[PDB]
Order: structure tokens, then C-alpha cells, then sequence
RNA sequence: AGCGUGUGCCUACCCUACGCCGGCAGGCGCGGGUAACCCGUUGAACCCCAUUCGUGAUGGGGAUCGGGGAUUGCAAUUAUUCCCCAUGAACGAGGAAUUCCCAGUAAGUGCGGGUCAUAAGCUUGCGUUGAUUAAGUCCCUGCCCUUUGUACACACCGCCCG
RNA sequence: AACGAGACUCUGGCAUGCUAACUAGUUACGCGACCCCCGAGCGGUCGGCGUCCCCCAACUUCUUAGAGGGACAAGUGGCGU
């Protein structure tokens, strides 16, 4: 036990030092199950162990493993930004990265008007479902006159 | 609505009554040591295997969805 | 926690309740005076006459006065009733029921002293001043509500027994912040 | 003010009664003095020579 | 030799029914001693072919039930084995003597039928007390399990144990202990 | 396991073993079958045995939405279908009402056929695991037969009075 | 006297009896081959395992499908003008 710290503050967000190490990690956004495994097995962490039980280098291990995946040999396959649009690259986006990498993609659709963009602006189905019978959000009309 | 706070690991005055209750006890299995002692089933699972080792506990039956245990064969 | 002397309820006198559910036979109900205890009414004691929907003579959540008509000790089965109950009664129930929730609001914020874990300390507060103060008049019709009034007007009520300072200032205040527009009348 | 339990043993069933047709209809015989034979009404599925267990023996009962 | 059975583990001669109306409905030793509580047998086929099926196994059928767990027998005799097993931990006495006297105690032995809010007084025969008995423990140790760490295992040996001494903490005897003070205003 | 289908007669497409390349969808090579002969002993799912989680909207649930890769096609944007990493909604057994069912049946579970260049959350068949409750009644909704009354025959959803 | 009902047609469950099979199998051996010694007993005649392989061996229980057979309220006990 040796009564060690049960909360910690990983990327901005904050981790509970009492879930499985493979799933404490899942609380950053662009950390899934399936890329959270993969990570603590190139930073050689035993997965059996609670997340307040790493040492303070261990989880620098891992924070230095997540934000270089493609140095320590994680495949391109993996990765979610893949030859991103205005400069090619390919990598893992972040925490608070995450949220504007979305915010600027809907902006690019838009400046050009496309349909995309379009129907994102008027809060519409964006993919191709109907729109008669699903996803109704307002208020019963009756028919008086 | 309510909440449940069952701990992860031991603290002196949990693991010491993990001890001393070990013959009080007829009927040994991981989810009335859970419930007893405020202990996450996982803790429990492994608890009960440190016991058997120390050959303080009784192994009546196991299968994939229910371990049994007793006391040590008097009483 | 009981507002009360006694564990249960008797025969043939009426009690405040709350309803949880209805049934095929009846509606299951938490009675308010003692500890949320469970009892049931049956569905021909709710009225003389032809019931139209049940769901606008009972329906889940509100309070409600009841006669209790059958108990048993050792199981801890009570019966209820509503077809006996008058409107007379009806009220006496919520005076019962408004001088026993004032009271209870004291000692309820009075225990917030010492250690304060369980609700041992509740019933150990209960027994002794509060319990001695109105044990004595049940047969007249009183309750410690008007012991707590006599500690306003001369706190030799209090100095006859052991004594806690918010038990004093709490007992007081709750009569004296309703009772200090003593008006013309 | 109380009074005890008393066994009957089924001697003949009669017919089928209520509503809709839910309650059997059957003559039983008291197993403490064989001379003394009633008839009542039952809720299960009932077979001669059954025993029914009767909370009172003094009420008796026809066609509902 | 082959005259006396076993179950696995568990002796029937030693058994005993207190019930003399039950007797004939409750299958417990000679014949109806048997090896496993599973048959592919024809019991429907005729009215009261029903009183011969080893009351094991109907406690085993009428536990197969809530909707997810349909046709899925091979759980359900699993349950029942592991079920026995603590209830001879906890008491020290044969687990089928158990399961017969907890379903004498759960058996309601007067009701009320509806003829219009109305209701009128009548007998229960001694195949619907036994149909009865094994619904109401089975549904009381189906509701206990479904948000705990208990197993059903435990939950259905604590409430045979509960209803074994009538103890009303058991759903089975506080559901007999209703029906029949309702059916009692009725009379 | 059981029921089936298979080189399209204008009309131009079929079912697939084995070897090699790729995380995957997929690609190349080279053989059998016009079928009790080849795919095929049709290595099906639930179920069965061992492990991890611990009563937390949780490792339950998977809607909504960003980026990349294959395959059909003359053409895929208002996303054909398929594969990968990421995002992680309502929902804790459902108000007044109301449907279907009596034994290898209800319910659970997967597989063929149709439509098909591309493709089942439908439908029509097949096997597998396998209960609880009844052996009755005319109460509710209806049907058959007889006696009876009528101002109805557009036939009670009729006719008719101030 | 006529139609409907029923009969009728297909289908499910039984046949170690019949007919007879290299586009279906079994048993057995002339035998042949790999592996194990666990077996009275050796590394064997003899034992165990096989969708490992020939028969110019014997056969039809398991598969296919043609002909016939079988069940009638026929037997025994009650109840019914």
C-alpha cells in the first residue's frame, strides 16, 4: 500500500489513481482502450498493477510514449490524424489538441460552403439518414385554428 | 440514490480483522468478505488465496463463477 | 429515527403516511412518526361508495392520514384504513404530526455536537429531557412542544436535568424566532 | 375466540363454479369422525382422495 | 447395491414429509431417486403426470425462467448443486430435508377469488400449495441477486434456509402471511 | 447440425480447395465441379472449461461525429457496401391501454433461399438448447341452432317526437 | 336422391424381414506402414491409436429408395332408452 497518492494530473485532466492502469489512462481524450494497451507495452509497465502504484518516472515513461508514438515504433495503421490535410504529417491528437483540430475542420467546410458544411451550420443529419421520424427534439403542434 | 466506497487495498485495522475473524465464520467466499469488510471483490478474490497458502482456510469447492471456503476442519 | 415513546403503533388511533406503491390487493406505505416502517392499505378500505380511478383517491409520494386497524408485534405486520378516518381527525393528525416535526428539527440539529457517528447519539438525546418532558402527560394530550414553551418563559425546566447549551438556545429559538410577534389582539 | 385446524379427505367433485369457471365444486369427509361429511369450493386442480386443510370447519358454502 | 442412490452426494432415505396432505405430491426417495436433477421426460402430456417429476428437477425447471435465461438448463443445475453445497455449511443438516420443509412452510392453504374490488373465500388444493411454493422462493431469490456482489447461489440458499424455520424474512412466507389475511376479510 | 444453391441457353455474371504477399478489408498464381463424384467429414451460434473486472451510467449501452484504406460500377457528393484509430447520447425494466400462444410448443440461438453489378434491421424455409401454467367456462368480444317481440327491409351505423 | 363434412393426396414416427450399391458404408484379413510401451508380457505373434493405404475378402446394422407390412376404439373393466 505505502498510503502513496491516489488522484494525479497527467496531460490538463486528471486521472483516479484506483482503476487497472490500462484503464485509469482512458480518462485523456485520444486514449482508447485498443491505443491505451499498446502504449504501457512499449513502456514496459506490468498491467496488473492500480494506476497510484506507478513511480513518478514510470509515468514519465508513458506521458513521453503517447505524445511520440511513431519513435517507439507504434504502426501508421494506428495513429488518429493521418496525412492531415494542410501539411501531410501523420500523428496521435491530444486533450485540449483534439477539440480545436475538430473546431477547425468544421470551419475549412464552411469557408467554401459545401454541402458539409451546410448542414452542420443548419444542425442537420450530416451523414446520410432521413429526417422524418428521428431524432425530433422540440414541441407537440396541435392543429387549432 | 446512494453510493457504496469499498476500498482497494488493506489498511492495519482491516488487515488485522482479516486475521482475527478467520475461524468466526462457517460459510468463507469472496462476496461476504466484500460486504463485511467493505472490500472490492477483486481484493477479495485475492485475500482468499493468501489464506489457502498459509493453510489457515478450507477449500470446499471451485468452478469459474463461485469459489467456496470453510474453516479449518473443527468446530 | 422514531418521533415517540413506543416501537410501534396501537390499535384504532390514527397515524401520518406516505405511499411507495400500489399493488393488485393493496398500497404499500411508509408510516412518518416511527422509522419508515412498512404497512399496507387494502384497496375496500378506501371508500363506502363506487371508485371511479384509484389514482385520484391515492397516488405515490403524498402524505396521508390512516387508522390502523390490525397489528402484530413479533412479525412486524401492520393494517391500514381510510374509509374510518373523519375530517375532524384528519386534523388532530396534522397538529400531532406539526408538534412532533418541530421538535424533531431541535434534537435533529442539537445532535450536531460531540462525535456525532451514529444514530445512537440521536436516540440518546431523545431519551432522557425530551422523553422525561412528555412520558408523563400522553393521557392528556401533550407533547414536549409545550415542556420546550414552560423552558421559554423559565428555564428551571432545563436546570432539573443534564444539559447541552444548543439543546438550551436551539429549544428556545424555534419557539421564540414564531413566537416574538406577540401582536395585539 | 381461536379455534384449530381440521383435514377433510375429497369422497366426490360435483362440477365447476364461478364466473369463469375457475372454483371446483366438492364434498368432503372429517378424518377425526367419518360420519361428519360437507360440501366446499377450491381454487387448484383437485383429484378424489385428496386431503384439503380447512382454517374453519363451521362455514359452508353454495355456488358462491 | 443400486437401490440406494446417491444424487452425486446427498443421501434420501434419512428424509421425512410432516405434511400428511403433501405426501402424495412431493417425489422424494424409492423410485424417484435418481442421479442428476435433468430428464428429457413427456411430463405434460396428461392432467396430474406432473406429480411423478422429482421435485429437484422442478425447482430446477421453474429456475430457467426470466426471459434471457430461457432453454438454458446446464446453468441451471449448476445453480441448484452449488446451492445444496453451502446450505449444508451453514446448517450442518441434509439439504433436502431443507428444501421439503421450506416448501411445506411456503404453500398458501386459503385464498380469495375475484367475482367483481370483490372477492370470496376458498380452499387451495394440494397440487396448486406445492405449484405455489417453488414460484414464490424462486421469485424471491431472483429479486434479492439482481444488484448485489451476492451470487444467485447464495441468494437461493439464504432463502431456503429463511423459509426451512418461517423465520418472515423471506419473500415467500411474507407473500403466504398476505394472502391469507386478505382472503380472511373475505370470508 | 439440417434444409438448399452453383459456370445464365437473347441476357454474358457461377460455387470454391491449395500455395504465396498484407494488421485488416483485399491482391496474384494454379486446380476441381454442369454435381451422392468438387467447395464438403458443410470444424455454425448459443452452450461447455479457465482468466480479468467489482454495484460505479462502470471494462453495461453504442447513438452521434472527425481523419485514412480497399472492393462493385459507365458514374458513389445528398456519405452503395466493407476495413482501421478516435468520439462516447438517451436508457436503471417503462402511464391509461393492448397483441400472440397449450409440447419438441413459447422463448433463446445461428444457417440457407428470394430480390442481387454492389447489399438485410424484411420475408419464406431448416436445424439446435428447451420451460412455467390448463385439461375448463360463457363472464367480456364473437359464431351456430331453436322459441319469442317489432312501427326495421337503405335491414339498430334502422326508424322517429316536441 | 345431389353438393359440403369424412374418405382422398403429400408428410412424421416403426421393420437386424425383402430387393442391392467402386457417385454409400461397415466388419475382417492376405496383410503393408507410422507412433507409444501404458499391457499378461520385449523393442513380439498378441495390446493401444487412424478420414494411414491396397483387396481380384465377406456383407447390408449405420446412408440412399422401390415393393409390401402395421392400428381397428381391435382386447379387458365400468357407464349408457
Amino acid at each position: 500500500p505505502e498510503k502513496f497518492q491516489h488522484i494525479l494530473r497527467v496531460l490538463n485532466t486528471n486521472i483516479d489513481g484506483r482503476r487497472k492502469i490500462a484503464f485509469a489512462i482512458t480518462a485523456i481524450k485520444g486514449v482508447g482502450r485498443r491505443y491505451a494497451h499498446v502504449v504501457l507495452r512499449k513502456a514496459d509497465i506490468d498491467l496488473t498493477k492500480r494506476a497510484g502504484e506507478l513511480t513518478e518516472d514510470e509515468v514519465e515513461r508513458v506521458i513521453t510514449i503517447m505524445q511520440n508514438p511513431r519513435q517507439y515504433k507504434i504502426p501508421d495503421w494506428f495513429l488518429n490524424r493521418q496525412k492531415d490535410v494542410k501539411d501531410g504529417k501523420y500523428s496521435q491528437v491530444l486533450a485540449n489538441g483534439l477539440d480545436n483540430k475538430l473546431r477547425e475542420d468544421l470551419e475549412r467546410l464552411k469557408k467554401i460552403r459545401a454541402h458539409r458544411g451546410l448542414r452542420h451550420f443548419w444542425g442537420l443529419r450530416v451523414r446520410g439518414q432521413h429526417t422524418k421520424t428521428t431524432g425530433r427534439r422540440g414541441r407537440t403542434v396541435g392543429v387549432s385554428k | 440514490r446512494d453510493k457504496l466506497n469499498n476500498l482497494v487495498l488493506f489498511d492495519k485495522a482491516t488487515y488485522d480483522k482479516l486475521c482475527k475473524e478467520v475461524p468466526n465464520y462457517k460459510l468463507i467466499t469472496p462476496a461476504v468478505v466484500s460486504e463485511r469488510l467493505k472490500i472490492r471483490g477483486s481484493l477479495a478474490r485475492a485475500a482468499l488465496q493468501e489464506l489457502l497458502s498459509k493453510g489457515l482456510i478450507k477449500l470446499v469447492s471451485k468452478h469459474r463463477a463461485q469459489v467456496i471456503y470453510t474453516r479449518n476442519t473443527k468446530g | 429515527c422514531r418521533f415517540y415513546q413506543h416501537k410501534f403503533p396501537e390499535v384504532e388511533d390514527v397515524v401520518m403516511v406516505n405511499v411507495r406503491s400500489i399493488a393488485e390487493m393493496g398500497a404499500y406505505v411508509s408510516l412518518l412518526e416511527y422509522n419508515n416502517i412498512e404497512g399496507m392499505i387494502l384497496l375496500s378500505e378506501l371508500s363506502r361508495r363506487r371508485i371511479r380511478s384509484i389514482n385520484k383517491l391515492i397516488r405515490i409520494g403524498r402524505n396521508e392520514c390512516v387508522v390502523v386497524i390490525r397489528v402484530d408485534k413479533e412479525k412486524g405486520y401492520i393494517d391500514l384504513s381510510k374509509r374510518r378516518v373523519s375530517p375532524e381527525e384528519a386534523i388532530k393528525c396534522e397538529d400531532k404530526f406539526t408538534k412532533s416535526k418541530t421538535v424533531y428539527s431541535i434534537l435533529r440539529h442539537v445532535a450536531e455536537v460531540l462525535e456525532y457517528t451514529k444514530d445512537e447519539q440521536l436516540e440518546s438525546l431523545f431519551q432522557r429531557t425530551a422523553w422525561v418532558f412528555d412520558d408523563k402527560y400522553k393521557r392528556p394530550g401533550y407533547g414536549a412542544y409545550d415542556a420546550f414553551k414552560h423552558a421559554v418563559s423559565d428555564p428551571s425546566i432545563l436546570d432539573s436535568l443534564d444539559l447541552n447549551e444548543d439543546e438550551r438556545e436551539v429549544l428556545i429559538n424555534n419557539i421564540n424566532r414564531r413566537l416574538t410577534p406577540q401582536a395585539v389582539k | 375466540r381461536v379455534q384449530p385446524i381440521k383435514l377433510a379427505r375429497v369422497t366426490k367433485v360435483l362440477g365447476r363454479t364461478g364466473s369463469q369457471g375457475q372454483c371446483t365444486q366438492v364434498r368432503v369427509e372429517f378424518m377425526d369422525d367419518t360420519s361428519r361429511s360437507i360440501i366446499r369450493n377450491v381454487k387448484g386442480p383437485v383429484r378424489e382422495g385428496d386431503v384439503l386443510t380447512l382454517l374453519e370447519s363451521e362455514r359452508e358454502a353454495r355456488r358462491l | 447395491t443400486p437401490d440406494i442412490k446417491l444424487f452425486g452426494k446427498w443421501s434420501t432415505d434419512d428424509v421425512q414429509i410432516n405434511d400428511i396432505s403433501l405426501q402424495d405430491y412431493i417425489a422424494v426417495k424409492e423410485k424417484y431417486a435418481k442421479y442428476l436433477p435433468h430428464s428429457a421426460g413427456r411430463y405434460a402430456a396428461k392432467r396430474f403426470r406432473k406429480a411423478q417429476c422429482p421435485i429437484v428437477e422442478r425447482l430446477t425447471n421453474s429456475m430457467m425462467m426470466h426471459g434471457r435465461n430461457n432453454g438454458k438448463k446446464l446453468m441451471t443445475v449448476r445453480i441448484v448443486k452449488h446451492a445444496f453445497e453451502i446450505i449444508h455449511l451453514l446448517t450442518g443438516e441434509n439439504p433436502l430435508q431443507v428444501l421439503v420443509n421450506a416448501i411445506i412452510n411456503s404453500g398458501p392453504r386459503e385464498d380469495s377469488t375475484r367475482i367483481g374490488v370483490r372477492r370470496q373465500a376458498v380452499d387451495v388444493s394440494p397440487l396448486r400449495r406445492v405449484n405455489q411454493a417453488i414460484w414464490l422462493l424462486c421469485t424471491g431469490a431472483r429479486e434479492a441477486a439482481f444488484r448485489n456482489i451476492k451470487t444467485i447461489a447464495e441468494c437461493l440458499a439464504d432463502e431456503l434456509i429463511n423459509a426451512a424455520k418461517g423465520s418472515s424474512n423471506s419473500y415467500a412466507i411474507k407473500k403466504k402471511d398476505e394472502l391469507e389475511r386478505v382472503a380472511k376479510s373475505n370470508r
